[PDB]
């Protein structure tokens, strides 16, 4: 059972050279494996980049090239651009079959950006249905690491919130994050102050956004 | 353009079968090898198999054969994938992919990919989403912007498509990855940020479609 392995994630600055590798558990990756690279961009947009180890596909920017380094197949990007933010998969041919690697997220580095933070109280329409969702938005930040803490009447919330982050934006190189606190309507009516508290490297001290129920 | 339109996905019950299909245009389909690839949620790519022009060489991923049947109909420029003995592990996006062959150059690339059709294997029933506004406030601005959005809540299965003002509004938009709640139902939010002073300047309507339950909703998000 052939397992192809790639680095999970790499970070590079614009203009810098970055090298993605692809190794095999059968032994050395060789020319006979016909290494291919595929790029995946958001909305699952796939582009074949390299075939036969080091043959660039028609239409693919010269910036990309493929080769072997010791044991492994390699995709080099010479002068990474912001639009190169993507997941890159290599795939080795073997016997008849083709086997994909697990993929490598390529993050393009940029200067630290603090999030804008917003809190949304539940709509009057949701409250009619018996539940209440409070949403917190962290918009356009870098780097990705970010803590969100929910508090209700100053009490730290635990295990009743969920969280979701976008892929790196291909233009400004930022991330955004959405968090939802769910409680029942009855529990929502028992408390006044709903706060979303956010720590991030770009903030010199945490930002809190809050609202008062029925105000 | 090259086009590869998949269809046939949706909800299937465990044990049951399903037939995906894929219609091609913009190239001489007769001449090209074709491939199916799939991607389970939050996971990597998995090659399923390939078929040559005359349907005489059909290679499969061995570790799951007697399960997927690949065929093609060159007169209809169409590729087919038959799924049987369905399990939750088969839940994925299935991609129709064109393989460019080149024996002289020593070259085999998966060059054009379809957008994919979603397959979910579950005995759970379909559920349409409720759509709730995330109202903006002139008083709740941050980083020179106002935020507004839609909470698309309690649906099954994936996916929902969301857009703003019938696709006319794209700057500032973020649709977040859906989250799976402890109820077993999905939830997602979509937001728009705008410069603060532009808030009253235009109407914002999020359009939410959920094909499995035939739900279409247009929700106006009034500043409030």
């Amino acid at each position: 059972e052939l397992v192809v392995t790639q680095e999970s994630a790499l970070t590079t600055s614009p203009g810098e050279t970055v090298t993605l590798t692809c190794r095999s558990s059968s032994g050395a990756v060789t020319t006979s494996n016909y290494a291919t690279w595929v790029q995946e961009k958001p909305d699952h947009l796939f582009t074949g980049l390299i075939g036969g180890t080091n043959k660039r596909a028609p239409g693919v920017p010269a910036r990309f090239s493929g080769s072997l380094i010791g044991d492994r197949a390699a995709l080099t990007i010479t002068g990474a651009q912001t639009e190169d933010e993507a997941i890159y998969f290599c795939a080795l041919w073997n016997s008849n079959h083709l086997v994909f690697g697990g993929g490598t997220k390529l993050e393009i580095k940029r200067t630290v950006a603090a999030p804008s933070v917003f809190i949304f109280p539940p709509s009057d329409e949701q409250l009619k249905s018996g539940t209440a969702s409070v949403v917190c938005l962290l918009n356009n930040f870098y780097p990705r690491e970010a803590k969100v803490q929910w508090k209700v009447d100053n009490a730290l919330q635990s295990g009743n919130s969920q969280e979701s982050v976008t892929e790196q934006d291909s233009k400004d190189s930022t991330y955004s994050l959405s968090s939802t606190l769910t409680l029942s309507k009855a529990d929502y009516e028992k408390h006044k102050v709903y706060a979303c508290e956010v720590t991030h490297q770009g903030l010199s001290s945490p930002v809190t956004k809050s609202f008062n129920r029925g105000e | 353009e090259v086009k590869l339109l998949e269809s046939g996905g949706g909800l299937a019950q465990p044990g049951g079968s399903l037939k995906l299909s894929c219609a091609a245009s913009g190239f001489d389909f007769r001449r090209y090898w074709m491939t199916w690839v799939r991607q389970a949620p939050g996971k990597g790519l998995e090659w399923i198999g390939e078929i040559n022009p005359d349907s005489r060489t059909i290679n499969y991923m061995p570790s799951l054969k007697d399960k997927f049947i690949i065929s093609r109909d060159n007169a209809k420029n169409s590729l087919y994938l038959q799924l049987s003995r369905l399990r939750s592990e088969d839940s994925a996006l299935y991609y129709c992919v064109r393989l460019d062959f080149d024996v002289y150059n020593h070259y085999y690339v998966l060059d054009y990919w379809g957008q994919g059709t979603s397959v979910t294997v579950s005995s759970a029933s379909t559920k349409g989403p409720s759509v709730f506004p995330l109202a903006p406030s002139s008083k709740s601005t941050s980083g020179g912007t106002a935020a507004l959005g839609c909470l698309v809540k309690d649906y099954f299965p994936e996916p929902v498509t969301v857009s703003w003002n019938s696709g006319a509004l794209t700057s500032g938009v973020h649709t977040f990855p859906a989250v799976l709640q402890s109820s077993g139902l999905y939830s997602l939010s979509s937001v728009v940020t705008v410069p603060s002073s532009s808030l009253g300047t235009q109407t914002y309507i999020c359009n939410v479609n959920h094909k499995p339950s035939n739900t279409k909703v247009d929700k106006k998000v009034e500043p409030k």
